[PDB]
């Protein structure tokens, strides 16, 4: 009954997509234009409900909504988990090189 | 950390005991991880941050310029660690900078000749009792001071 | 005409919370018709309380006095957070960042270490309805969240761990493991926890308030080994108010 | 070549535990303590035989006579020490004992390694830290260091077996 | 603590003096031979 | 130190070895069954 | 005579089974403090935080340790190179928590062997005999400070000090390699040369004598009954020693004068521990040894690893291991 | 499989040409071949639980 | 394995031209580039942020792009960030800061053609190793 | 049978000490004259 | 391994028997001398 | 009765330094 | 701890056993002469 909630997390879509409440801030520079600047944005209003809800963030300009846009097929939500971000580990999950 | 939006006052780490920002063992806030023993430290490129509790959370949050910035990356890539053939880094890097640190030159230097002078003063200081009292080469047979001794038991 | 760094290093009095002098009893209006803000809130913890786990129980639990091994790295300060006027005319201070936790190690009588994560994080308090100035007669009462004492990359004398490392008895290959599960697979534990804030002097003319606390909290539970011990904690603490 | 010899012992058998390599180490310092502590006794226990301040020369080969006091190097390590030799023989004997017993003793200890017979771990230590999640020992922290030996040396260094392993099964602590 | 503290300190101060008084009681002159 | 004159030897011949191995030999196999028990 | 001379006459009487001496004044309390605390310790002491992560490591016997992993763990890391005695804790449980006992240890030990090899001087003076046996004793004394002193002080924590345990001793063994590749250090290469070949010219010199003895004895009783205290004949033959010798080699490469060789039998492992104890010196102002990680490399750039390589991937392994939760930032500076 | 030399050895699969495929991770925040990921099954044949 | 002419060429813009630089290009490209560069950059990696290495995967999805000899020359005199959004200039080496980092006060234009080429040439040498941190040491 | 554990060593202590002690003194009376 | 030991030592005492309990005790520096002997240990040639 | 195994034996060894000591065999000359 | 049973009778018996046979040795050996 015990279950290691990290490893039955990565049998979810945050195994295969960048999870816009659980996954650590360095994964955004898998692609063009979201690091630093969206990635901050994105994990300060953190948690979302669905994944289009990223693009009515306040300040957002109208080209800004555009790349988010062109990488909603690589996002995906689930629900938060405790053991993901506490510690602030979206912003430093002790993992470098 | 903090220009991506990191709360460093109040981050946890893996220990327990804060990711950035710490306590010294009487009181006064200090830098996180192994550097705990380094709090000591005191600079010019860091004083500004520093007040009468420790190190300043909102100072720090604030008022950070960038010429302190390039002075700590810097001094993070120039510690005083380094090869025999002068390969700059742990022992664990690979070829590439070429440097070690004066103070590693000149600390290490001075250690092998205070050793040895010390090493001279227990032989230059040891000789000239003996040579002053008479035996500095030798026993004399017909005089043997413990002959003339009672034994131990 | 105040201390600086050079003057405090080594006292211990980076750890003690601001103190107010024994005339500083006024009050501090509050109005609706503005927004206001604890600039910073100290909290200094004094006596640290375990309540043991009895044996035939119908005798209920009772709290004992412990002694601190971790030195003067205890208390919680430069915290902040909106202090929100509602309709009832109550105050609600909600936090937001500072340093809001320090893990600290205790002994109890036998030798057992109790640690644990003094912390106010997440913390929500408010007064009773009907507030028209910070006295010395109000007090505070609410709940914050208290996080596992170890985070995820935190790794078991053996290696095992949540976000990393084994997940098995790598030294015992061919025992059982079902002996060994509550051993092997570490959980994140998320508790809450409760604090009351008397306040006892009160400058109005500065905003700076002072009082004793007393809050109440689980112990650390080692990613789930062991099952963790109620603490109470008690000392003073220091605020203060601005206009937003 | 022989620097990862030493590295290899330490990470897959533990040779530094094996009770046969203790009584080799203390075969070689003891030698080197018996060598350095038995030149300086004589050396400072001489008899004036000659009279130049470089006393090298005060000894004829043919001589009958000791070149140095037996009596009162005795009785200088009695009163330092507590004990003492009185004998040269047993001296000069103890001397080829001490350094060769110890290299017998190791040659012993490997000898049991060529059969992976190591002297790697203890049970009664393995058992309770496998169910007590604090119990930590000097002796735990080292058996980490050579899981840290094995799977980041073992590729390179054996590339017949063809290891491959990804970057996330290598145990690594925090932020190294 | 503090009584601790001055046990130790007076303890450590009398073995110095014993240390650097005795040295000076005329300690070349206290050898086999040249006294002088 | 001159030597003592109080010091005495002590003598076991070999009937008394006999005697004391079997009454200790005896007394063991007698008392084991209750030390194990 | 009055008093103090009459202690004075005590102090250095050269009658006493064991001699006090001056240096003997401060040896003796301290040796004795520092070897009551440590038994003591070895058996009860409770865990210690040893890298100030509140993270305590047990060493005591009842603490479930046997004797080839029982220690008396180093202080902790937030203390540093701070000064930690009994009066600075608010209670003995803070101390012992904090790893109290090490440096009452060292510090008690280091100045009680310091005096020691001064004890040595001092006898040697009273006896009439030369006083370099200390200079000898110098060499392990040295060796002693550098991994007790000199190297906290250049990494800045006792807790990098070496533990006062057989397992604990490994363990300094192998972060100081990681972090220094001692091996490749030409310094500790000198100190191998010089225990190794102690061994070696042990063994050789004892041998030598030993089968030159001159016939004193039948084979029924042992050949040491030859020899007995205080007699003014050499018990064997120099000479039938060196042809023997002289023809395993060559005649020049064998010793005839027993000073010559009996002080290259002292000279030899004293400057090779000399230079290992300076090696451990030099390092910890972090001089480490050679590194030739990635030297070699063919025509078009590709790396063509050698033995020093190798070496660089079983360093790793230890860096990335040892003290798994003390670090929190990609470089570990010390 | 485990060498002789080895007292611990990771868990990693390969396929029919040795390309690694699955494993068991240890840091698990950038990992690529954990079990869920890869829809990691067991099958069994013959012995007790064949099928 | 040589170092052919094949090796040398590297993308110059991002229409797609080739340069071809010579033997004597990469060996001044991989000399300053230990000058001015290699005490964060060791081996394609950055030591003072280790997110962002110097891999031409990682360039080519940078904004604007980085994996030519156009955008790295660019980068050289107003380096930005990941996204462009900031112009980093102020705490990054480069010509427009010549005068806090006195190292880039020398290069000439030829001296920043030879180590942008350098740091597209050796991911052609060494794969993984380049930008791939101590695992692959 | 679970019998004592520590019978093993006493029953062994029991027989060997007072045997080593007769022994002893056995060996040093034929030395004699 | 033990029993090389054995060997070599139980071998040393047959061959060496006569210098079991130590070497002659008249031995001159002469048997030794190099150049002298020209044959090593053979009195039968000066 | 591990520790009391350990202890026992340790205080064996320091009760054998202090017979060797002080109750050794009287060095003698001829 | 989980110790080894026996492991207290090998070293009661470790220490005895050659103890005793220096001891017998050297009693014998004073009680000549
Ligand atoms: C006759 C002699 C009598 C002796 C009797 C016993 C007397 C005590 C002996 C002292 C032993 C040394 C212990 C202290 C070691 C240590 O912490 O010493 C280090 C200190 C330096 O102190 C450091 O000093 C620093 C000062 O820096 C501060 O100030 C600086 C000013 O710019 C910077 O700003 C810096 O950032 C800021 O932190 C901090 O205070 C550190 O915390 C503090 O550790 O050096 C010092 O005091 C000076 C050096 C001390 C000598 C070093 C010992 C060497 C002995 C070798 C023995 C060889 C034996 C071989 C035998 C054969
Ligand atoms: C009995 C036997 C007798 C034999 C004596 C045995 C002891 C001496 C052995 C002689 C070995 C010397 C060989 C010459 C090689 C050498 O040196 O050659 C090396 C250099 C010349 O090489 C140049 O060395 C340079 C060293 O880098 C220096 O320069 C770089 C850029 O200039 C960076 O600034 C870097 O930080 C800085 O260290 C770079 O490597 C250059 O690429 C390279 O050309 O000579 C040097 O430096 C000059 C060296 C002068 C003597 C140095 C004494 C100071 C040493 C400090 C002592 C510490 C204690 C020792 C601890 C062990
Ligand atoms: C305190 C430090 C210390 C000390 C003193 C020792 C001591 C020893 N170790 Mg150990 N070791 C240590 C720490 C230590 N160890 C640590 C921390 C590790 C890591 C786990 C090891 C790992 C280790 C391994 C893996 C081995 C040892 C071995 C040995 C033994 C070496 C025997 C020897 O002389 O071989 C030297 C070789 C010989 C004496 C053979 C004879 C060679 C001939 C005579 C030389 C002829 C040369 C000729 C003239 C030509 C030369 C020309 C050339 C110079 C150009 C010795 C007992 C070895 C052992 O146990 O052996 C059984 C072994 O295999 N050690
Ligand atoms: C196969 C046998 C062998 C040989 C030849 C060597 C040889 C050497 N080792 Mg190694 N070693 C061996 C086995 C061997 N080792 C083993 C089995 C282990 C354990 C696994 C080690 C572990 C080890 C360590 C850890 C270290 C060495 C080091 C050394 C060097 C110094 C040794 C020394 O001074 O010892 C003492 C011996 C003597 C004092 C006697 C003199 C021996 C010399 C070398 C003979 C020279 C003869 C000469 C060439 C003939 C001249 C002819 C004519 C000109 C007259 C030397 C190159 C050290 C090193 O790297 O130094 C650079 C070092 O740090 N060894
Ligand atoms: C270090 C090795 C060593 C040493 C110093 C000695 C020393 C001694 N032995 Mg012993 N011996 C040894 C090893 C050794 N033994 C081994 C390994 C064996 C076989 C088990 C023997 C068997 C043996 C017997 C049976 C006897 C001795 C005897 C003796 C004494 C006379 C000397 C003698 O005959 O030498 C022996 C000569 C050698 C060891 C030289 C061996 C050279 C071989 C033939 C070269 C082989 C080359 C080979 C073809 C290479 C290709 C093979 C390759 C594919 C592996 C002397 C005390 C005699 C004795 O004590 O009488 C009083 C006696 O009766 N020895
Ligand atoms: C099949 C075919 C062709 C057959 C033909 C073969 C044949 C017939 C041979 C002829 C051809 C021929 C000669 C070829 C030569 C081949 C060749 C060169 C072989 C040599 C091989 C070789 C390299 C060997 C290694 C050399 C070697 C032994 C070096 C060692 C050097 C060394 C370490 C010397 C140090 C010596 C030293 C300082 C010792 C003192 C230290 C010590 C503790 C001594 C103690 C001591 C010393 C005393 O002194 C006395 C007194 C006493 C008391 C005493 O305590
Ligand atoms: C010349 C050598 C003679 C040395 C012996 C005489 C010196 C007396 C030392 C004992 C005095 C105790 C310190 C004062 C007590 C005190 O502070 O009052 C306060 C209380 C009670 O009074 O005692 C304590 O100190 C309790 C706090 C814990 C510290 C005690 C641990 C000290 C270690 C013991 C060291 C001595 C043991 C060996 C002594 C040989
Ligand atoms: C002068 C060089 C100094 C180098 C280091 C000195 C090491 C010598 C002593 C070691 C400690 C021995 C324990 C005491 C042993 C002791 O009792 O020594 C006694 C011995 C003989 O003493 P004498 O009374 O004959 O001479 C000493 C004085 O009286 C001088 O007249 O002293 C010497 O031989 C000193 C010779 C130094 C002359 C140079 C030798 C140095 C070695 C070679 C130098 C090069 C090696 C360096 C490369 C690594
Ligand atoms: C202020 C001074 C402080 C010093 C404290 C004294 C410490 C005591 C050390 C020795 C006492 C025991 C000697 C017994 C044995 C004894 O009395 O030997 C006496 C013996 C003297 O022999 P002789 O030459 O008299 O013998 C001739 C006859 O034996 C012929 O058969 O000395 C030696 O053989 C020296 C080599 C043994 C050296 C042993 C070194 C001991 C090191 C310690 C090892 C154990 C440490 C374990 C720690 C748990
Ligand atoms: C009686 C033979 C015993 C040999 C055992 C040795 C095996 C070790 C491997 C070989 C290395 C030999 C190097 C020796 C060097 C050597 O060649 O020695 C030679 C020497 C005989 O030489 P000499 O008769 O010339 O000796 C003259 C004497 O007066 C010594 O100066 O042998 C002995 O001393 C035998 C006693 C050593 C025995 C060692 C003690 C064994 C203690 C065992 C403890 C047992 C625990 C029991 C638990 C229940
Ligand atoms: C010390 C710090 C240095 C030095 C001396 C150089 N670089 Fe640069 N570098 C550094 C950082 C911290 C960063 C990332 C900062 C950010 O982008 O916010 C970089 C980045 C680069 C890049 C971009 C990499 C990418 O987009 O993936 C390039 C192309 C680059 N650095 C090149 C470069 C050159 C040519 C240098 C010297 C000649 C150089 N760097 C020095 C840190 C540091
Ligand atoms: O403490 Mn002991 O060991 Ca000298 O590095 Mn850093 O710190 Mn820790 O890690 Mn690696
Ligand atoms: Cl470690
Ligand atoms: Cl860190
Ligand atoms: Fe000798």
């Amino acid at each position: 009954e015990l279950v290691n909630v990290v490893d039955e997390k990565l049998g979810t879509a945050y195994g295969e997509k960048i999870d816009l409440n659980n996954t650590n801030i360095a994964a955004f520079i898998q692609y063009r234009g979201l690091y630093p600047t969206l990635a901050k944005l994105i994990v300060k209003n953190a948690p979302y409900e669905s994944v289009e809800d990223v693009l009515n963030i306040p300040g957002l300009t109208e080209r800004q909504k555009q790349i988010l846009r062109e990488n909603l097929e690589h996002f995906t939500v689930t629900e938060v988990e405790t053991a993901l971000v506490e510690g602030g580990d979206r912003y430093n999950n002790g993992l470098y090189k | 950390d903090q220009k991506l939006g990191a709360n460093v006052g109040s981050a946890q780490g893996p220990t327990g005991l804060g990711k950035y920002l710490m306590r010294s063992p009487t009181g006064e806030i200090i830098f996180g991880g192994e550097t705990m023993r380094f709090w000591d430290f005191r600079g010019p490129w860091l004083e500004p941050l520093r007040g009468p509790n420790g190190l300043d959370l909102n100072k720090i949050k604030n008022d950070i310029q960038p010429w302190q910035e390039r002075r700590a990356a810097e001094y993070m890539t120039h510690a005083p660690l380094g090869s025999l053939n002068s390969v700059g880094g742990v022992a664990t890097e690979i070829n590439s900078v070429n440097f070690v640190s004066p103070r590693s030159w000149l600390a290490t230097s001075h250690f092998v000749l205070a050793f040895f002078f010390l090493v001279g003063h227990l032989w230059h200081a040891g000789r000239a009792r003996a040579a002053a009292a008479g035996f500095e080469k030798g026993i004399d047979r017909e005089s043997e001071p413990v002959l003339s001794m009672p034994s131990l038991d | 005409q105040t201390l600086t760094y050079d003057d405090i290093v080594g006292t211990g009095l980076a750890n003690k919370c601001p103190t107010l002098d024994d005339t500083a009893r006024g009050a501090y209006p509050i109005d609706s018709s503005q927004t206001y803000r604890i600039a910073r809130l100290c909290l200094q913890p004094t006596t640290f309380l375990v309540k043991e786990e009895p044996k035939n129980k119908r005798q209920e639990a009772e709290f004992v006095p412990t002694k601190l091994v971790t030195r003067e790295t205890t208390s919680l300060d430069q915290i902040q957070g909106e202090l929100k006027v509602n309709s009832d005319g109550s105050l609600t201070f909600v936090e937001e960042d500072g340093i809001d936790f320090q893990p600290v190690t205790v002994q109890m009588a036998g030798g057992e270490r109790i640690p644990l994560l003094f912390t106010v994080k997440n913390l929500v308090a408010s007064t009773q309805p009907n507030v028209t100035s910070i006295t010395t007669s109000t007090d505070f009462k609410g709940e914050f969240n208290v996080p596992s004492y170890r985070t995820a990359n935190f790794l078991d004398p053996k290696g095992r761990g949540l976000a990393s490392g084994y997940d098995s008895a790598i030294a015992l290959p061919q025992a059982k493991e079902e002996e060994l599960a509550r051993a092997n697979v570490k959980r994140f534990s998320l508790t809450k926890g409760q604090i009351s804030l008397n306040v006892a002097k009160v400058d109005g003319r500065t905003g700076e308030i002072a009082g004793t606390f007393e809050s109440e909290q689980l112990s650390d539970d080692d990613m789930g080994a062991h099952e963790p011990h109620e603490v109470k904690i008690q000392g003073v603490f220091y605020a203060s108010i601005e206009p937003a | 070549a022989i620097f990862r010899f030493l590295l290899f012992f330490q990470g897959f058998h533990n040779w530094t535990l094996n009770p046969f390599h203790m009584m080799g180490v203390a075969g070689v310092l003891g030698g080197a303590l018996l060598c350095a502590i038995h030149g300086a006794t004589v050396e400072n226990t001489l008899f004036q035989d000659g009279e130049g301040a470089s006393t090298f020369r005060a000894f004829n080969p043919t001589q009958a006579e000791e070149t140095y006091s037996m009596v009162t190097a005795n009785r200088f390590w009695s009163q330092i020490f507590g004990i003492a030799f009185s004998n040269k023989r047993w001296l000069h004997f103890f001397m080829l004992f001490v350094p060769v017993t110890g290299l017998w003793m190791s040659a012993i200890g490997v000898v049991g390694l060529a059969l992976n017979l190591r002297s790697y771990d203890f049970i009664s230590q393995e058992i309770r830290a496998a169910e007590d999640p604090e119990f930590e020992t000097f002796y735990t922290k080292n058996l980490l260091l050579n899981e840290g030996i094995r799977a980041w040396m073992a590729p390179q260094d054996q590339p017949h077996e063809n290891f491959v392993f990804p970057e996330e099964v290598l145990p690594r602590g925090n932020a190294l | 603590m503090e009584t601790l503290k001055i046990t130790v300190y007076i303890v450590v101060t009398f073995f110095v003096l014993l240390f650097v008084f005795g040295f000076l009681s005329g300690d070349p002159a206290r050898n086999p031979k040249r006294k002088d | 130190m001159e030597p003592n004159p109080n010091r005495q030897p002590v003598e076991l011949n070999r009937t008394s070895l006999y005697l004391g191995l079997l009454l200790i030999l005896v007394l063991a196999l007698l008392f084991s069954s209750y030390f194990f028990n | 005579a009055n008093l103090w001379e009459r202690f004075c006459n005590w102090v250095t009487s050269t009658d006493n089974r064991l001699y006090v001496g001056w240096f003997g004044v401060i040896m003796i309390p301290t040796l004795l403090a520092a070897t009551i605390c440590f038994v003591i310790a070895f058996i009860a002491a409770p865990p210690v935080d040893i890298d100030g992560i509140r993270e305590p490591v047990s060493g005591s016997l009842l603490y479930g340790n046997n004797i080839i992993t029982g220690a008396v763990v180093p202080s902790s890391n937030a203390i540093g190179l701070h000064f930690y005695p009994i009066w600075e804790a608010a209670s003995l449980d803070e101390w012992l928590y904090n790893g109290g006992p090490y440096q009452l240890i060292i510090f008690h030990f280091l100045l009680g062997a310091s005096c020691y090899m001064g004890r040595q001087w001092e006898l040697s003076y009273r006896l009439g005999m030369r006083p370099w046996i200390c200079v000898a004793y110098s060499a392990p004394l040295a060796s002693a400070f550098a991994v007790f002193l000199i190297y906290p002080i250049g990494q800045g924590s006792f807790s990098d000090g070496m533990p006062l345990g057989i397992s604990g001793t490994f363990n300094f063994m192998i972060v100081f390699q990681a972090e220094h590749n001692i091996l490749m250090h030409p310094f500790h290469q000198l100190g191998v040369a010089g225990v190794f070949g102690g061994a070696l010219f042990c063994a050789m010199h004892g041998s030598l004598v030993t089968s030159s003895l001159i016939r004193e004895t039948t084979e029924t009783e042992s050949a040491n009954y030859g020899y007995k205290f205080g007699q003014e004949e050499e018990t064997y033959n120099i000479v039938a020693a060196h042809g023997y010798f002289g023809r395993l080699i060559f005649q020049y490469a064998s010793f005839n004068n027993s000073r010559s060789l009996h002080f290259f039998l002292a000279a030899w492992p004293v400057v090779g521990v000399w230079f290992t104890a300076l090696g451990i010196s030099t390092m910890a102002f972090n001089l480490n040894g050679f590194n030739f990680n990635h030297s070699v490399i063919d025509a078009k750039g590709n790396v063509i690893n050698t033995w020093a390589d190798i070496i660089n991937r079983a360093n790793l392994g230890m860096e990335v291991m040892h003290e798994r939760n003390a670090h929190n930032f990609p470089l570990d500076l010390a | 499989r485990m060498p002789a030399f080895f007292e611990s050895f990771p868990v990693i699969l390969t396929d029919k040409n040795g390309v690694v495929k699955a494993d068991i991770p240890f840091r698990r925040a950038e990992s690529k071949y954990s079990f869920e990921q890869q829809g990691v099954t067991v099958s069994f044949y013959g012995g007790e639980l064949n099928g | 394995a040589e170092l052919t002419p094949e090796v040398l060429t590297v993308p110059l813009n991002s229409e797609g031209k080739t340069i071809t630089l010579t033997e004597k290009q990469y060996l001044e490209g991989k000399r300053l580039f230990q000058y001015a560069c290699a005490s964060c950059h060791v081996g394609g990696i950055t030591k003072t942020n280790p997110s962002l290495d110097l891999r031409t995967e990682t360039l080519a999805l940078a904004t604007p792009p980085r994996d030519n000899i156009e955008g790295l020359v660019d980068y050289m005199k107003n380096p930005t960030t990941y996204d462009g959004e900031q112009e980093i200039a102020e705490v990054h080496p480069s010509l427009r800061s010549a005068d806090i980092f006195p190292k880039m006060r020398n290069l000439t234009e030829k001296d920043l053609v030879a180590i942008a080429g350098h740091i597209l040439v050796e991911p052609k040498i060494l794969g993984d190793k380049w930008g791939g941190g101590k695992v692959y040491y | 049978m679970e019998v004592n554990q520590l019978g093993l060593i006493a029953t062994a202590l029991f027989v060997l000490v007072p045997s080593v002690f007769l022994i002893i003194l056995y060996v040093q009376t034929e030395s004699q004259q | 391994l033990l029993f090389f030991f054995g060997h070599i030592w139980h071998g040393a005492r047959t061959l060496f028997r006569d210098v079991f309990s130590g070497i002659d005790p008249e031995l001159s520096p002469e048997q030794v001398e190099w150049g002298f002997y020209q044959k090593v240990g053979d009195v039968t040639t000066r | 009765m591990e520790t009391i195994t350990y202890v026992f034996i340790f205080a064996c060894i320091i009760a054998l330094f202090f017979f060797a000591i002080f109750f050794r065999e009287p060095p003698r000359i001829t």
